[PDB]
């Protein structure tokens, strides 16, 4: 009787007859440290017979504490970086995982709303791609669940909208073959995520409802900003998740006009400028005293994503690949063509002047211009004379503002020039 | 429908149909009686299961719980019996635990349902306000430990305080200690959200805790000498014997060393190793009705009553001990070293009969002086007193015995001792007659 | 008394549930609640538990539980945890290691070896009640070890001559009373490497003539099983030590000879990387 | 604060000083009777060093008396005892404690 | 050891578990009955003394594997996993197919009476729900493939394919299906359309209809797809080769549903969608050739 004995005994009988089948499995767990250091080993492996220990058990009040202070342990290690075969083989991403779900639980909870650990562990384990990309090919078997349960709230940068995307991100980080490997459900589950977000917005940050934090709300760039992740790469634009991309968001409007009528909207022409004069004088909310940034920098996000998606021109196929139906299509997405006119506008104003006022809260980004620029040079680009004698340049507010703003203070440079810098580098227009 | 008061003719109250309808349900839940093969248990199972989810699922996503709380109107033992018909809740506590089994086997199911019982504060408390019965609560807690352990946050520290004043006003019942063992690791399904809280809050509620005593054996000395007082016939009062000791090495085992060279009580302290609420005592000046002497402590069922006299130390080597009696004005005094020391007791057991006593542990040594050549008095006697050594019995020889106990270590022999306190049966008295 | 409840029934069931959870509320580790168990039973009164002959079966298991879930609780599950991971460092004194200890190509004893694995540290904690900060720890006590593996050698060897007999009055309860919880305790002991290797001679000696000759109930064999398996995985450690300690001297062979030969064309000639690195 | 009842004799003149080890072999005790810690039957020596507070104060206040092989009896206020609380789980609160510590070596 | 497993397959779980040591013993039953090498191997060999030696041989080792209820196992294996496809139930098939070689009678006269008595109705639905659980071409996969760091292999992840799912499983399914229904077995035959016994009825032959169908459109979308170029790629040889062995075996299953006279087979067979596969696999013969 007692048929767990009988499992154990012939489980035991098989194990020492197949002694090959053993030898097999265990070697793969198998390392080997190198003299010097067995001490930083040691103590990396405590830590770990720890984290396993706290792994069955549940965590609470104090145990998060004690997971948080075992992980700042184990950050400062010195094997934990130059090993990373051994981290893979050794499992600590299923334990990360499984903690996590426990975490998590059923779900539409949030008891304890602390994620830290899996954000540092996520970049600290992708960082390194050169060497045993096998880990990355793991976390994209864990990436379908991952993606199931995109919870929002954040609290490694107190921000909420996507709590688990920073591991998808460092997922699809500079791997072409991974970006390959994605396949059409999860683009449609992040499609049908994205879709969800058209509610309009009362206050200037509200869930459903009792406010708490109103500092800025990004609850709608996560999702853009994972799909740019996943349909560029690291100099290439990939068109086999661009088609399905495009085609997917195209599918069914989701991007909500708060000032065009009838189906559709996404207009930039009345959008930008409602955004504009509604974040620049007030604050995020409308009645404020002398939305906000979010709808721009969403705008500016799916841009981005466009931008991106659009199949690369006179590099691999220039006419004769199917990419004109795509272009047709970008295009008649005009509002579109007539945005030379919103890159034209400078909506900054540097204020300060002579009593110090420092540090700005509400000014305009250079980088959503640098994104208007590179959507164009994307789907129309300069090789025509005609856009060449209608701008005859990148811009002429921010050059004369770059040109005005050339003086040795510490008050009135480092805050806003070097964003202008960074938006001059990356403007490559007149090039080519 | 008559809830309300009403009149009992207007509409009926069939109480035994209601009592029918219960058992035949109980019956119905019956387990599967796994003593038979396993083919039919196994699809005796899987058909309760099915039935239990889709009976939750019909019942309580808005029914079933409610009725049965609005049938809890219970809350007196006979007046709600009087009041309606000729009695009411004649067996609530049974009814109540088959219906609480029932429930948690409801919840049970497939080990994918567990809401209501799991996920809610004000039944769990209004099943806790009243601590009548364990079974249901212990089911409905196992089972969600089993399936996904997510019950026991709602057990805050006031429940668990509650739990256990029921071990204080009601008695024992080893169903709550099987309930607490479920509100712990259960050998890998634990949660520290809450239930290393209230594991850790167990502790200094110090109802729960226990202690636990590790005494050494030991055992009383008494000689043949018998006074043999009596009232009106008495013939001598005054007494003196000494005793030396040589090897007292203390902390041979743990400080539970015991060496006592005074008297007890024979009325009340007998020759038992163990029992009693107050640890009992099985040695001279253990119980309270004796005082004991070592010297330095004369405590009495863990009462401090220790004396003050100069130079207090041990029984070490080369210590005197000597000992005095008194019959008609009770004057004790214990001199050792030439010093008398405090502690005059007073008004002792002179009602009966009393017999000289010593009790020792393991490692010791220790000589009897009574006097002759079989015990050489160190110090001179003191004046009016005599050596314990007049009452000696004609046509026998002193010597000691084994305490009126029931066997020694014998290694072969195995003899059996039957009720023998000493010479007599009846009393220990003297016969004079006229 | 201390055995009159060889007679009182529910006095027994009491303090068995009252040993169930105590066993219960300290396990899978814990911080105060070990100490103040500990408080409650000292080490002579649990050794004496153990070693008693007329003690009950039911408090006998249940104080050999409570003994377990105090003391070898964290520490073996640790290990247990650790055991499939197979970490062998590289020194000086991890080459000299052999499949077998002579040229006869003989099996040899599996208890004894040389491992040179990474053993976690056995570091214990000295309270004494009056301390702060105790949380990292393994033992609340001070087990003398010496004395605890010659005691558990002593009652096994009692145990088995016992069991040759087959008697018909058993030490404790029943023949499965006496002896499942010996074998738990001596299987916790073993699987911690507590025992030496005189010890374990003394062990594989008793069962190589025997322990699996008689008849047995089934913890007793799955407890059996669970040793074998133990023994087993020693083995298997051993043959990867083995495995590991000849790749080292291969490996370095290889890389001698791939040195031998001249074959670079990369601008950082006689660099290290030239012969194991893929970049 | 502490009362000494002394129960063994003791010279006298080798008294216990601040910045060494002391072996100390007590055992705790509560109220009528009951114990809840023993450092005899652990067979180990106990070592505690002066300056950084680490034992209870009441050993400290009930050690400057007595000297070198002397055992005493100690009792320990409520007040001078941990707290309001004690120690959870082994002290009951507003309970006072008994000791049996003895000096034996001097490092 | 048969009834251990038999039990713990009946026991419900709602989740197929992995049970390393039912692989492990599943593996060793399969080699066990796998005595022959089913290839050329030796010269040719006399057929008589050595081939009934062979056939006594494999049916002493069927019956000592199946006397003690291994089909029962097998059977309740496969109703255990409730269409869901595992490796488990790959392992079942093996031990099927394994105590099933040489069109063996008594074992399917255990597992029909077995079926009958019991009146099981999930065997039937997991067959379906693997067979609508099982995997095609996938050219779009395999044009995702092709192109893999610029052209080919160069990151050299693994040796790994991903553009069949279960082609050695489903071959082995049907392997099974053909022979517990080989012999001209009329009443099991009958037993796969009707279930006059069962409360539920469960059409195979449709599922299979279907399933035919399916790999008949994935490899006129190959062939489509490839129509335009010139040369056969290794890969492209590699996929051909176990496109046509799974199509082979569903047509061999398929004769082996119909080979003895059956009415209500053939009826099913014609009022089926099996003539657009036909016109599917003829339009595909017509330019491979």
């Amino acid at each position: 009787e007692d048929p767990e004995l009988v499992r154990a005994m012939f489980v035991l009988l098989h194990r020492q007859y197949d002694g090959i089948g053993g030898l097999v499995r265990a070697l793969p767990k198998t390392y080997t440290i190198n003299g010097v250091s067995v001490e930083d080993t040691i103590n990396l492996l405590a830590s770990l017979g720890q984290i396993r220990s706290l792994l069955s058990v549940r965590m609470g009040k104090e145990e998060e504490k004690l997971m948080i202070r075992g992980l700042g342990d184990i950050m400062n290690n010195k094997v934990f970086y130059q090993h990373p075969n051994l981290m893979r083989a050794l499992g600590m991403h299923e334990t990360v995982m499984e903690v996590m779900v426990n975490v998590l639980g059923g779900g539409e909870s949030k008891e304890i709303t602390f994620p830290k650990m899996v954000a540092n562990c996520c970049r600290f384990l992708c960082y390194f791609c050169r060497i045993s990309r096998q880990n990355q090919k793991a976390m994209f078997d864990h990436l379908s669940y991952l993606l199931e349960n995109s919870s929002v709230g954040l609290a490694s940068p107190a921000m909420r909208g996507s709590t688990p995307l920073d591991v998808a991100a460092a997922s699809v980080m500079d791997n072409n073959e991974l970006a390959l490997a994605l396949r059409e459900p999860d683009l449609e589950k992040v499609v049908r995520y994205l879709a969800g977000c058209g509610l309009q917005s009362c206050q200037m940050l509200v869930s459903k409802g009792y406010p708490d934090i109103g500092w800025n709300p990004v609850e709608g760039e996560r999702y853009l900003d994972f799909l740019r992740f996943a349909v560029f790469c690291n100099g290439e634009s990939v068109e086999e998740n661009a088609n399905v991309v495009v085609r997917l968001l195209i599918r069914r409007p989701e991007c909500f006009g708060p000032a065009l009528r009838g189906e559709g909207g996404n207009g930039l022409l009345a959008a930008m400028e409602e955004a504009i004069k509604i974040a620049e004088d007030p604050s995020r909310d409308g009645p404020s005293p002398t939305m906000g940034n979010a709808i721009m920098t969403f705008y500016a996000a799916l841009i981005d994503l466009l931008g991106r998606c659009a199949p690369e021109m006179h590099l691999i196929h220039a006419g004769k690949g199917e990419a004109i139906r795509i272009r047709s299509i970008l295009r008649s997405l005009g509002d579109l063509v007539g945005v030379i006119s919103i890159a034209f506008q400078m909506p900054t104003i540097a204020k300060d002047g002579k009593v110090v006022e420092p540090d700005m809260s509400a000014g305009f980004c250079p980088d959503h211009k640098a994104a208007m620029v590179l959507f164009l040079d994307r789907v129309y680009g300069i090789e025509v004379q005609d856009f060449l004698l209608h701008l005859l340049e990148v811009g002429f507010l921010p050059d004369l503002r770059a040109a005005a703003s050339l003086d040795t203070a510490a008050l009135s440079a480092t805050d806003m020039a070097l964003a202008l810098n960074r938006y001059l580098c990356t403007a490559v227009l007149p090039l080519l | 429908a008559l809830s309300k008061k009403v009149k009992l003719p207007t509409i009926d109250l069939p109480i035994e149909s209601v009592s029918l309808s219960l058992q035949d349900l109980i019956g119905y839940f019956h387990p599967p009686d796994e003593h038979l093969e396993h083919e039919d248990k196994q699809n005796r199972l899987r058909a309760l299961k099915n039935r239990q989810n889709l009976f939750q699922e019909e019942g309580m996503i808005n029914l079933v719980l409610e009725c049965i709380d609005r049938l809890h109107v219970y809350s007196s033992a006979a007046h709600f019996a009087d009041v309606a018909g000729r009695e009411a809740g004649e067996s609530w506590k049974s009814i109540l635990n088959s219906l609480y089994e029932l429930l948690a086997a409801l919840i049970r199911g497939n080990r994918k349902n567990c809401a209501q019982f799991s996920g809610s504060l004000d039944w769990l408390i209004s099943r806790l306000e009243r601590l009548e019965a364990s079974s249901g609560i212990l089911e409905v807690l196992h089972c969600v430990l089993v399936e996904s352990p997510e019950a026991l946050n709602i057990i805050k520290e006031g429940h668990i305080k509650s739990i256990i004043s029921l071990l204080d006003k009601h008695g024992r019942n080893h169903k709550v200690l099987d309930v607490l063992c479920s509100l712990c690791v259960c050998h890998g399904v634990a949660v520290r959200s809450n239930q290393h809280l209230i594991c850790d809050n167990l502790l200094p509620g110090r109802d729960l805790l226990l202690q636990t005593r590790l005494v050494n054996h030991v055992s009383s000395m008494r000689p043949n000498i018998f006074l043999g007082v009596s009232e009106g016939s008495a013939q001598y009062k005054k007494w003196y014997y000494e005793l030396m000791v040589d090897h007292t090495e203390p902390f041979v085992t743990a400080e539970a060393t015991h060496l006592r060279v005074g008297w007890a009580s024979t009325e009340g302290y007998s020759p038992y190793p163990g029992g009693g609420e107050e640890w009992g005592g099985n040695g001279v000046g253990d119980d309270l009705f004796s005082y004991g002497f070592d010297g330095l402590h004369l405590w009495s069922g863990c009462i401090a009553r220790t004396v003050s006299s100069p130079n207090q130390h041990l029984l070490r080597t080369d210590d005197v001990i000597s000992c005095c009696l008194d019959l008609s004005a009770p004057s004790i005094s214990f001199r050792i070293n030439g010093q008398p020391v405090q502690g005059m007791f007073e008004n002792f057991n002179i009602d009966g009969l009393f017999f000289p006593v010593v009790s020792f542990s393991a490692g010791i040594k220790v000589r009897f002086l009574l006097g002759g050549r079989h015990g050489e008095f160190k110090f001179l006697p003191p004046p009016g007193y005599a050596a314990c050594y007049e009452a000696v019995l004609p046509k026998e020889k002193l010597k000691v015995e084994h305490s009126r106990e029931y066997k020694q270590e014998r290694t072969y022999t195995r003899d059996l001792l039957g009720p023998t306190v000493s010479l007599t049966q009846a009393a220990f008295t003297p016969v004079p007659v006229d | 008394d201390i055995l009159e409840l060889t007679e009182q029934e529910e006095l027994l069931q009491f303090h068995y549930h009252t040993l169930r959870l105590y066993s219960a509320v300290c396990a899978l580790g814990n911080h105060r609640v070990a100490h103040a168990l500990c408080s409650h039973v000292d080490e002579p009164q649990l050794l004496y538990a153990i070693e008693n002959k007329y003690m009950p079966g039911l408090l006998r298991a249940g104080y050999y539980d409570l003994l377990i879930d105090i003391h070898l609780s964290s520490y073996a599950t640790a290990r247990l945890m650790m055991n499939n991971e197979f970490i062998v460092p590289m020194t000086e004194e991890t080459k000299s290691i052999t499949l077998f200890p002579d040229e006869n190509k003989k099996h040899g004893l599996p208890g004894i070896g040389l491992s040179t694995s990474l053993r976690p540290r056995m570091r214990f904690s000295s309270p004494s009640f009056v301390s702060i900060s105790n949380d990292c720890y393994q033992y609340s006590p001070e087990f003398p070890l010496d004395i605890l593996k010659a005691k558990t050698i002593q009652m096994l060897t009692e145990a088995v001559k016992e069991g040759s007999l087959h008697a018909r009055d058993p030490v404790g309860g029943t023949t499965e009373f006496l002896f499942v919880p010996l074998i738990k305790l001596f299987y916790t002991l073993l699987i911690m490497g507590i025992f030496h290797n005189e010890d374990l001679k003394h062990i594989l000696q008793l069962i190589e003539p025997g322990l699996l000759q008689m008849k047995l109930p089934e913890p007793v064999k799955l407890q059996m099983c669970l040793l074998l398996q133990y023994l087993c995985d020693c083995q298997v450690r051993h043959r990867i030590e083995a495995i590991v300690a000849f790749s080292d001297d291969f490996v370095a062979k290889l890389q001698d000879n791939q040195r031998f030969r001249y074959n670079e064309v990369m601008q950082a000639l006689n660099m290290s990387a030239a012969l194991t690195a893929r970049k | 604060g502490v009362e000494i009842e002394t129960i063994s004799p003791g010279d006298g003149r080798t008294f216990p000083k601040k910045g060494q080890t002391c072996v100390v072999h007590y055992t705790g005790m509560l109220q009528n009777g009951k114990k809840f810690d023993s450092s005899r039957d652990r067979n180990k020596p106990f070592k505690f060093r002066i300056g950084k507070q680490e034992v209870i104060k009441g050993f400290e206040e009930g050690a400057a008396q007595m000297s070198l092989g002397q055992r005493a009896k100690l009792t320990c206020t409520p007040d001078v005892a941990y707290g309001a609380t004690g120690h959870p789980g082994v002290i009951p609160p507003n309970a006072t404690l008994i000791f049996d510590v003895e000096l034996l070596n001097l490092e | 050891l048969i009834l251990l497993f038999s039990r713990t397959a009946l026991t419900e779980k709602c989740k197929l578990e992995e049970d390393f040591l039912y692989m492990a013993y599943a593996d060793i039953m399969a080699k066990s009955c796998h005595d022959e090498e089913d290839d050329d191997g030796e010269e040719e060999v006399k057929s008589f003394e050595e081939k009934e030696m062979e056939k006594q041989k494999l049916l002493y080792q069927q019956a000592r594997l199946h006397d003690r209820g291994a089909a029962e196992m097998v059977l309740q294996t496969i109703s255990a996993s409730k269409g869901e496809t595992g490796p488990m139930v790959a392992a079942t098939l093996k031990l099927g197919i394994a105590i099933l070689n040489g069109g063996n009678s008594t074992v399917q006269q255990k597992m029909l009476d077995y079926l009958k008595e019991k009146k099981d109705v999930g065997f039937f639905q997991s067959l379906a729900g693997l067979m609508q659980s099982c995997s095609v071409l996938d050219l779009n996969a395999f044009e995702r493939q092709n192109k893999a760091e610029g052209l080919g292999m160069v990151t050299e992840e693994g040796s790994g394919e991903k553009v069949l799912q279960d082609d050695e499983f489903t071959c082995d399914l049907f392997r099974f299906l053909q022979l517990l229904c080989e012999g001209h077995n009329s009443d099991f035959q009958n037993y796969l359309r009707t279930q006059t016994g069962n409360n539920t009825t469960v059409n195979i032959i449709i599922s299979t209809v279907d399933y035919l169908l399916r790999v008949q459109e994935s490899i006129s979308d190959f062939y489509w797809y490839y129509s335009g170029k010139d040369i056969i790629d290794e890969q492209g040889q590699r996929n051909f080769s176990k496109a046509i062995q799974v199509a082979k075996q569903v047509f061999n299953t398929l004769t082996e549903y119909i080979q003895g006279p059956c009415t209500g087979n053939q009826q099913s067979l014609a009022h089926s969608r099996l003539w657009d596969a036909v016109v599917g696999f003829l339009h595909v013969f017509a330019h491979m050739q």
